[PDB]
């Protein structure tokens, strides 16, 4: 089947550069135009660039003209996106998208990649500080001051699943994320597993009243 | 939007 | 450019309902409108193209109509797997998406279970103080939280987030974090969290004397 796999995402300092790749397989890459499309939590789906099958034509969204460049390798079957002068507005998930054209449908998208996150920030990678939220009875953990996302929280090593709420993180004024994870117990009280991939941090904290 | 394929 | 706006932003219905999402263009685009569906964490999926043409393999309950500036997507008989987000796209000159419409499961009103958490001591010796207020399993999603320190409102010093609608309760949960310095924290004593929700006949407050 068709497969598009993005790679190259990561944290970029404002004004610096970054390149994204997209490995295509399961079809003839050289016959289809390719797109890049990005998505922001609060701005929606924004089309970035399109390249022809033979790379002859190429068009960009106005917000990236002069900074971005879409290329293509019709031998290694890979789509590329060179991103210069990155701004904060560029922080989003960047999707690879194969073009679909018919005489009735026009140019569209059909097969997408899994997406890859690009974070334009001035922060350094840092491990999270795990503080306990001590107690029809509520308890939890506080995952504070980590960068970049994501963190992974589990309770009792994936056993205590019922009644758990791991909340979406928030970006604080320092530029570091913070996150809450709560769980309800039957008041007959008798450990959160925070794992931060970038900082290689694994913290396990016990919550007693 | 023209046809970007072959 | 051409702008795309969908109405409403959030749709509330039950399984089996017939719902309609409306998409309006800033200029006439004839029938160059497609409809995509995005599930959480996954990529968009094509459902309708050319305003009213159903993409291969898409169930027949999905249906689209429209020409010129206004366009409608209709789901006759909502299925459980359909309570996600739906975008409209124009493909006349380049490509512009709408803002998206979340289809949400309608449920009976449920008041939140409010909990307040004092700052951890390991955090207090570090310099900062975080006070978490938990609003557990409520419906609808609209809620108001206000922080009170010695009966004094707190503006610009708290952040909150809400979980996804629960696949087993169709409820929501909120957590607000009030962030104060250790000097400002040990200056006062009564830290309270006031919650206003439709299920509450009166605002609820969970306090904790500093100790």
């Amino acid at each position: 089947q068709v497969q598009l796999v993005e790679s190259g995402g990561g944290v970029v300092q404002p004004g610096r550069s970054l390149r994204l790749s997209c490995a295509a397989s399961g079809f003839t890459f050289s016959n289809f135009g390719m797109h890049w499309v990005r998505q922001t939590p609060d701005r929606g789906l924004e089309w970035v660039a399109i390249i022809w099958f033979d790379g002859s034509n190429t068009f960009y969204a106005d917000s990236v003209k002069g900074r971005f460049t879409i290329s293509r390798d019709n031998y290694k079957n890979t789509l590329y996106l060179q991103m210069n002068s990155l701004r904060a507005e560029d922080t989003a998930v960047y999707f690879c998208a194969r073009s679909f054209y018919s005489d009735s449908a026009g140019s569209l998208f059909d097969y997408w990649g899994q997406g890859t996150l690009v974070t334009v920030s001035s922060a350094s990678t840092k491990g999270p500080s795990v503080f306990p939220l001590a107690p029809t009875a509520a308890l939890g953990c506080l995952v504070k001051d980590y960068f970049p996302e994501p963190v992974t929280v589990s309770w009792n090593s994936g056993a205590l699943t019922s009644g758990v709420h791991t909340f979406p993180a928030v970006l604080q004024s320092s530029g570091l994320y913070s996150l809450s994870s709560v769980v309800t117990v039957p008041s007959s009280s008798l450990i959160c597993n925070v794992n931060h991939k970038p900082s290689n941090t694994k913290v396990d904290k016990k919550v007693e009243p | 939007n023209p046809d970007p394929n072959a | 450019d051409i702008q795309m706006t969908q109405s409403p932003s959030t749709l509330s219905a039950s399984v089996g309902d017939r719902v309609t999402i409306t998409c309006r263009a800033s200029q006439s685009i004839s029938s160059w409108v497609a409809w995509y569906q995005q599930k959480p964490g996954k990529a968009p999926k094509l459902l309708i193209y050319k305003a009213s043409d159903l993409e291969t393999g898409v169930p027949s309950r999905f249906s689209g109509s429209g020409s010129g500036t206004e366009f409608t997507l209709t789901i006759s008989g909502l299925q459980p797997d359909d309570f996600v987000t739906y975008y409209c796209l124009q493909n006349m000159r380049y490509w512009t998406f709408g803002q998206g419409t979340k289809v949400e499961i309608k449920r009976t009103v449920a008041a939140p279970s409010v909990f307040i958490f004092p700052p951890s001591d390991e955090q207090l010796k570090s310099g900062t103080a975080s006070v978490v207020c938990l609003l557990n399993n409520f419906y609808p999603r609209e809620a108001k939280v206000q922080w009170k320190v010695d009966n004094a409102l707190q503006s610009g010093n708290s952040q909150e987030s809400v979980t996804e609608q629960d696949s087993k309760d169709s409820t929501y949960s909120l957590s607000s974090t009030l962030t104060l310095s250790k000097a400002d924290y040990e200056k006062h004593k009564v830290y309270a969290c006031e919650v206003t929700h439709q299920g509450l006949s009166s605002p609820v407050t969970k306090s904790f004397n500093r100790g």
